[PDB]
């Protein structure tokens, strides 16, 4: 998100990086979010 | 809707920054009154 | 609508934006009232770079959009949008963008600042004056890291901070033109 | 189906008639003799002349025998920066590269001899879109500078701040 700012990349990618982002942030947070997808560790396992 | 917000009157996106930047200008006595303390 | 004022905004919006939307801004300069389809078949460019610009341009609300909404003869569903540039809106975003480009050079002169000026090649990390001193031991007689063992040189901190007072008498020199043309403006 | 190929292969046939370089306007009677329509019925062809030759923009009708438009299609590098100049001023736009390949020879030499007065955009299919330049206003924008207004985001500054900003500094 920095080098796209940094580069004035699309506004729409601007806009989906800050999207994955917050998913990640608030996934991090917590994982048993209503309604949304789960963060497995690249074997199927849902992260802690 | 999931993680995002939108703010409809007529509906658009509101991102985070907006909301931090309301907040920001909102003053320490109205958290008083929110049931919020400012310090 | 006085000549002055579009005087301001081409000035400006040639000068210090891009040339990009500079060609979307000739469209709003032609007609004060514009469909966002009539705007794309005048750009002649895709819908998806469209897009990514008019999200910008809605960021910076340099052009009020507004949504109309009338019933088609076929009678399908339609949305309509509409782009048109605000002179009022315009100014204030242009002449803050201006204005904030200062306090960021006052804030890199200020890190500059900031930044210590021991460094230890072995530890390859900054290090306080405080920390130095402590380090230092007056048996020893002299001054040197306790953990890295080695002598400890300032002189490389200076040569950046030299280059960046250059950068800003240029800097200062290519923006002296625009004021004049704002102080037009507010004439 | 019947009786659009045909006409298709009339159309190809005056481009090949252009890459020969035959200027003089030619019969639709001997074309079809060239490229053996004469099985194909009258009554196609006499409606063919009377709308789609019309219709067709490449088409030009003289002296009651049709031909292409030598006008239409570049011919010379100081006509296409005029055009350029005048496209600009109507805001028609640029003109595709492709299409000014197959009307001018050597078009891009005609480019190169244009040099900055002439701006090239290219495209996703290649082509090259060209927008003449604004002889009246030249102005220099350096990287540097370019970023420094990169980072800086009106979107973050809420309309009213704005306003406030300004009466705050006292202006
Ligand atoms: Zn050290």
């Amino acid at each position: 998100l920095r080098r796209n700012e940094q580069n004035g990349a699309a506004a729409h990618v601007i806009a989906e990086d800050v999207k994955l982002l917050q998913f990640h942030v608030a996934t991090m947070v917590d994982n048993e979010l209503p309604g949304l997808p789960r963060a497995m560790q690249k074997s199927g396992r849902p992260l802690k | 809707s999931g993680l995002e917000l939108y703010a409809e009157w007529k509906k658009i996106l509101l991102s985070p920054e907006r909301v931090h930047e309301i907040f920001k200008r909102i003053s320490d006595e109205e958290c008083f009154v929110l049931g919020m303390e400012p310090r | 609508v006085p000549a002055a004022l579009k005087r301001l905004a081409k000035y400006v919006i040639r000068g210090f934006y891009g040339i990009e939307h500079a060609l979307a801004l000739d469209i709003l300069i032609r007609n004060s009232c514009v469909k966002e389809e009539d705007m794309l078949e005048l750009l002649k460019f895709d819908r998806k770079q469209l897009r990514s610009v008019l999200n910008n341009l809605k960021g910076d609300k340099f052009i009020k959009c507004r949504m109309r909404v009338e019933t088609a003869a076929d009678g399908k569903t339609t949305r309509h949008n509409y782009y048109f540039i605000n002179y009022r809106t315009l100014v204030n975003v242009v002449k803050y963008k201006l204005d904030h480009m200062r306090r960021r050079i006052e804030t890199d002169e200020r890190d500059s600042t900031n930044r210590a000026s021991f460094k230890c090649p072995v530890c390859s990390s900054t290090f306080t004056d405080l920390e130095a001193n402590q380090l230092f031991d007056p048996m020893t007689g002299t001054f040197r890291c306790t953990f890295c063992h080695t002598e400890v040189e300032e002189d490389e901190s200076a040569m950046p901070k030299k280059d960046a007072r250059t950068l800003l008498a240029r800097f200062n020199e290519q923006i002296e033109p625009i004021y004049a043309l704002l102080r037009e403006t507010e004439d | 189906g019947y009786k659009f190929g045909v006409l298709a292969k009339i159309v190809n046939y005056m481009k090949t008639r252009h890459q020969r370089g035959d200027t003089h306007p030619l019969t639709l009677d001997e074309i079809l003799d060239e490229t053996q329509h004469l099985d194909i019925g009258l009554k196609q062809k006499q409606w063919l002349m009377t709308e789609a030759l019309v219709n067709n923009p490449k088409i030009e009708v003289i002296d009651g025998k049709y031909a292409f438009k030598p006008k239409y299609n570049v011919r010379d590098k100081k006509a296409l920066l005029r055009l350029l100049d005048q496209h600009d001023q109507r805001g028609l736009g640029g003109i595709l590269l492709e299409d000014i390949e197959e009307a001018l020879p050597n078009s891009q030499k005609a480019v190169k001899a244009l040099g900055d007065q002439i701006l090239f955009v290219n495209r996703p299919d290649k082509k090259k879109i060209l927008f003449f330049n604004d002889k009246s206003c030249q102005f220099s924008v350096d990287e540097e500078f370019q970023k420094l207004w990169r980072s800086v985001t009106v979107d973050s500054m809420d309309e009213e701040k704005i306003e406030e900003y300004l009466k705050r500094q006292g202006i």
